[PDB]
């Protein structure tokens, strides 16, 4: 069997659900959504924004809480076709994890930009963001602890230890979003402007570059896939 | 729409828009509706708000469901920023075309350097028609007329799909070959040297001077075509002409100004002095955006928006004609449901509590004075 | 000389020269050569330059080829940065001594502290003699007459002499062992402990106490000679007093400008109305340290120099008389080589195409107008 259609899956989900959050914000943008005080904001946005982080926090100990009780306790007693499943597996998560960084990092990050050059900021919670830094920003963060996760609890070549690429992947991402308290506090006290190049936004690019970890992280995998299934074929 | 967020006290000192008019309240697509009035720059202008130095005249809009065919300060166009002097009066005109259809709230709003937005009063303007009907036909000093909505478009598409091309068969032509873990083995058990040979360095070879000549070629040819070329036009343009209106005859001093916490009224004590030859009454006050009407003095006609526009919000305690030379002191009471609909109210929360706002005093025939009144404000909560 | 490289509208609208005279135009060593009047200060001052807040009343030259013997603003000496206000007009006057021999160009400029040199126009001055014969003597507080070119030199020259051998002799004393080798080799090999030993240390130690003893002695020296000093007189002077000019009689308004690319020539529709009580005739346009004469109307004789001026580059559509309360709408055209050699038509280069000059009129007395305009610049191809 080795790589199955949760692979297919890990694509659709992360593609389906996000092509209806822009339709969603493409009704709603203006129209319950321009004026931050005005009463349809509260139930278009705000209730948008309490339930996502509620299902967020609720998604994440649910997927962190269960892959880490069904951990792998003999990893020894592990034949290299189990291992070469559960490294394709891993991969399929660090595929979630590609997707859902791109669309967190690059999609809603620039879509927040047209939005705000194009209307007066109006709240800490405008559409753009309650997508962007409270949906998607969470969204991705939880895909990377799980797959980091599971590199840990299925594949013995990163358990005995926590791989520092690994760690910096899924950590400093995760940081852009306490970092949203530099973009508000940049925007309301530094820089009245939008510029989208203002020092205010660093924050962002500082912990973009620990992304960069997938490198390490990906040789890693290279090295656990060509554990003991490394071959032969491969250098023969 | 951004508005009814930013602090009160800012609102209201810093620019004072009024004699605010629409050409039009419904347009079809292609259809010009012209904002005019006039804006006053207070002069307790707040130290956190840079000065007007360099200052943009701008359209509050959800995005470019109008294109701004052209902006006036005074009576010269300003596609560029602008410097204003504080305490003086431009009168104000952009013109704009309708593109999108719907029902947008359309603001006159100023750009101040290191301030941000001052928006001035909103108001819904009506587009009908489809936007495939919009047009942007200008004509250039080579003679060629284009439209703006697609001109260059292709070229652009273009040009950044043959590079995209470029770059996608260079890497898939790397890519035929296995890429990522016999690559690694090789490079790793022992030297590698046998992944990179020829013709791979002849192709990369072919790749660079390709590049280099295509990048050649192509700026000579986009130079042979449009031989005539300028930069971009920027600069802050200085000079922009201010009002020159007449020194008011109407003096008066605020004697405490308070406000209910809660409640949707501000009352002030001010003490009118009417100089010059006529009778004057006080018709109007506005704080921020927001008129407050003495209904008996003064009526609106030129369709102010209506939630900004109280027409009996204004009360004044002995609103009788004031007789020149004659001082009394009377107290005015602004209240409507504006106040804490644009959280006018809300300057409780501010670090700064002091208004500024304009009253308009009226004469028996018609003609008016404007005086401009700035004074702490007191929260009242027993 | 550093200007034809400069922008061609920040030439246009920084400072305008006019009424530049020169006392002499040649020249012998030691003679004066006094540079007199007036700069105006544009009122459209681009956004970036600096205000004029800080600026300094220099001199275009190749090196001292003349002192600055004195240089005033107003009517007093300004030997620091002065304060300019935009808008102000101001004469100066700078005499120049001459100190080198040959043929200069002699520019007056304004240095802005954010915006760099100004420069005004160029006039070329014949120094003849020798260098040689050059002095620059003064007379100090203190009582004793120096001379500027050779004063302190022989000092000057003795301490460095004094102190490089004194540094020389250091190391020559290190010198005179082996060096690099033989040293590097010891230290490497085992503990080295044997390189330094005294008396090396005590020559060391005679070298400091000898160092610090010689400093505090000759310190002390030079403070018992010139008991009297005081420091370095710097800091910029406000209160620069601006020229009292009349109000203008004449207003221009400049209905579009344009100019020919390529060409030589510039092309403007001006709507002139003549106030006062005298016929008005145009006889010169100044854009940028160039001259555009009417030699109908006017004719320089201040000898003004010649590539700058255009003695009839200046061609009014209607020229005649202009009576009082007159409006009338004319075709000016100013053309001349120096439009193209000055690189005035290297505007269609510039980011912010709008031009400024003067505009001279003069009535059948000969007593003259200044109008200053400005307007955007429009290049036309077809
Ligand atoms: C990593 C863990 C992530 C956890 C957060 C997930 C956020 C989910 C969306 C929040 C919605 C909200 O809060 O709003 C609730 C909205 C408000 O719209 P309404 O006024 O009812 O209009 C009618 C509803 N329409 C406008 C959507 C038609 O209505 C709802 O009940 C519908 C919400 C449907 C969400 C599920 C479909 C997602 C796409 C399919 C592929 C997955
Ligand atoms: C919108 C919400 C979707 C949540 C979907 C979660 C699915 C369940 C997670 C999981 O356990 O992994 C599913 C697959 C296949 O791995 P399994 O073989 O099930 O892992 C267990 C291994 N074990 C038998 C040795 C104990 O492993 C994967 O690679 C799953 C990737 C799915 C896409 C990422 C979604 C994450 C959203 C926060
Ligand atoms: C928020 C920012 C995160 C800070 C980063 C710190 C974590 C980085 C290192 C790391 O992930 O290791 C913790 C473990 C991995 O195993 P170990 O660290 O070896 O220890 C396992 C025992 N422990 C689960 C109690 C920790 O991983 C887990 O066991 C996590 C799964 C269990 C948590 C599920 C409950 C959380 C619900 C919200
Ligand atoms: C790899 C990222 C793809 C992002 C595509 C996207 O944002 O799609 C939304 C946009 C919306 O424009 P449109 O298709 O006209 O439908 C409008 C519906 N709303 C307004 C809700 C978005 O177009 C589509 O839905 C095309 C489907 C592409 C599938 C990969
Ligand atoms: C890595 C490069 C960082 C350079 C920082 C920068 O560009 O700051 C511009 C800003 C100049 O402010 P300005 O651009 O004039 O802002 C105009 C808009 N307001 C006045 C509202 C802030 O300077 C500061 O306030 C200090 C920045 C400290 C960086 C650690
Ligand atoms: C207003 C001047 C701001 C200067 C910022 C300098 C940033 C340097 C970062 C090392
Ligand atoms: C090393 C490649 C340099 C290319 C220079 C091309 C100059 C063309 C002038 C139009
Ligand atoms: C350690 C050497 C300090 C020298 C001080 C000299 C002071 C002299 C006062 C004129
Ligand atoms: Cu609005
Ligand atoms: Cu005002
Ligand atoms: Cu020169
Ligand atoms: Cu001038």
């Amino acid at each position: 069997l080795l790589d199955k259609k949760w692979l297919t899956f890990a694509l659709a989900i992360y593609t389906v659900f996000y092509l209806w959050v822009r339709w969603y914000e493409g009704v709603y943008g203006w129209s319950a959504g321009l004026d931050s005080f005005a009463p349809e904001f509260e139930t278009y946005w705000m209730n948008f924004l309490y339930t996502e982080i509620v299902l967020e926090i609720v998604t994440a100990s649910i997927l962190w809480g269960y892959l880490w009780k069904t951990r792998d306790r003999n990893l020894a007693a592990l034949t290299p076709r189990e291992e070469l499943r559960r490294n394709f597996t891993h991969l399929v998560w660090l595929v979630a994890y590609a997707w859902a960084i791109y669309w967190g990092a690059s999609y809603f990050t620039e879509q927040d930009g047209t939005w705000h050059q194009t209307i007066v900021r109006d709240t800490d919670f405008t559409p753009s963001h309650i997508i962007e830094f409270y949906l998607s920003y969470p969204i991705y963060i939880i895909t990377g602890f799980a797959a980091f996760i599971y590199a840990k609890t299925r594949l013995p070549f990163f358990a005995k230890g926590i791989s520092l690429p690994y760690l910096v992947l899924v950590v400093g991402p995760f940081m852009i979003l306490p970092n949203v308290g530099l973009n508000e506090w940049g925007h309301t006290f530094w820089f009245m402007e939008e510029l989208f190049v203002a020092p205010l936004h660093y924050g962002f690019v500082i912990f973009g570059w620990l992304a960069l970890a997938v490198m390490g992280t990906l040789t890693q995998t290279f090295y656990s896939f060509a554990q003991g299934g490394l071959g032969q074929s491969l250098c023969e | 729409h951004g508005e009814k967020s930013q602090a009160a006290f800012m609102r209201m000192r810093t620019i004072h828009w009024y004699d605010l008019s629409w050409s039009k309240e419904k347009v079809k697509i292609n259809e010009t509706v012209e904002i005019k009035g006039k804006f006053h720059v207070f002069e307790g202008w707040p130290e956190t708000v840079d000065e007007p130095d360099v200052a943009f005249l701008n359209v509050g809009m959800p995005g470019p469901v109008f294109i701004r065919k052209e902006s006036y300060i005074g009576g010269q166009l300003v596609p560029r920023s602008v410097r204003l002097e504080i305490g003086k009066t431009y009168d104000f005109r952009v013109v704009l075309k309708a593109r999108r259809p719907g029902d947008w709230h359309v603001h006159t709003m100023m750009n101040v350097q290191g301030g941000g937005p001052i928006i001035g009063p909103g108001k819904w303007i009506t587009v009908e028609g489809s936007m495939s009907e919009f047009r942007n036909p200008v004509t250039t000093l080579t003679g060629q007329t284009v439209d703006l909505e697609n001109y260059n478009e292709g070229n652009t598409y273009f040009w950044h799909a043959f590079w995209f091309a470029i770059g996608v068969a260079w890497i898939g032509y790397w890519s035929r070959r296995p890429i990522f873990i016999p690559r690694l083995l090789m490079v790793d058990a022992g030297r590698a040297d046998e992944l990179v040979s020829a013709t791979d360095r002849k192709v990369a070879m072919g790749f660079l001077a390709a590049t280099i000549l295509i990048v050649v070629m192509a700026m000579s040819s986009a130079n042979s075509k449009y031989p005539i070329t300028i930069p971009l036009q920027a600069g802050t343009m200085r000079g922009m002409k201010p009002l020159e209106l007449p020194a008011p005859t109407v003096s008066v001093k605020v004697e405490d100004a308070t406000y209910r916490v809660p409640g949707r009224a501000m009352r002030m004590k001010l003490t009118i002095t009417n100089h010059g030859n006529s009778p004057i009454r006080l018709g109007e006050f506005y704080t921020a955006s927001v008129r407050f009407l003495d209904s008996d003095v003064y009526k609106d006609t030129t369709g102010y928006p209506e939630d900004l526009l109280a027409e009996d919000g204004l009360s004044v305690s002995d609103n009788s004609p004031l007789a020149p030379g004659e001082t009394r002191t009377v107290d005015v009471t602004a209240s409507d449901a504006a106040w804490e609909v644009y959280r006018l109210s809300d300057i409780i929360y501010d670090p700064d509590s002091r208004f500024a706002g304009l009253l308009f005093f009226f004469d028996a025939t018609g003609n008016r004075q404007v005086v401009q009144i700035d004074a702490p404000l007191i929260p009242s909560f027993m």
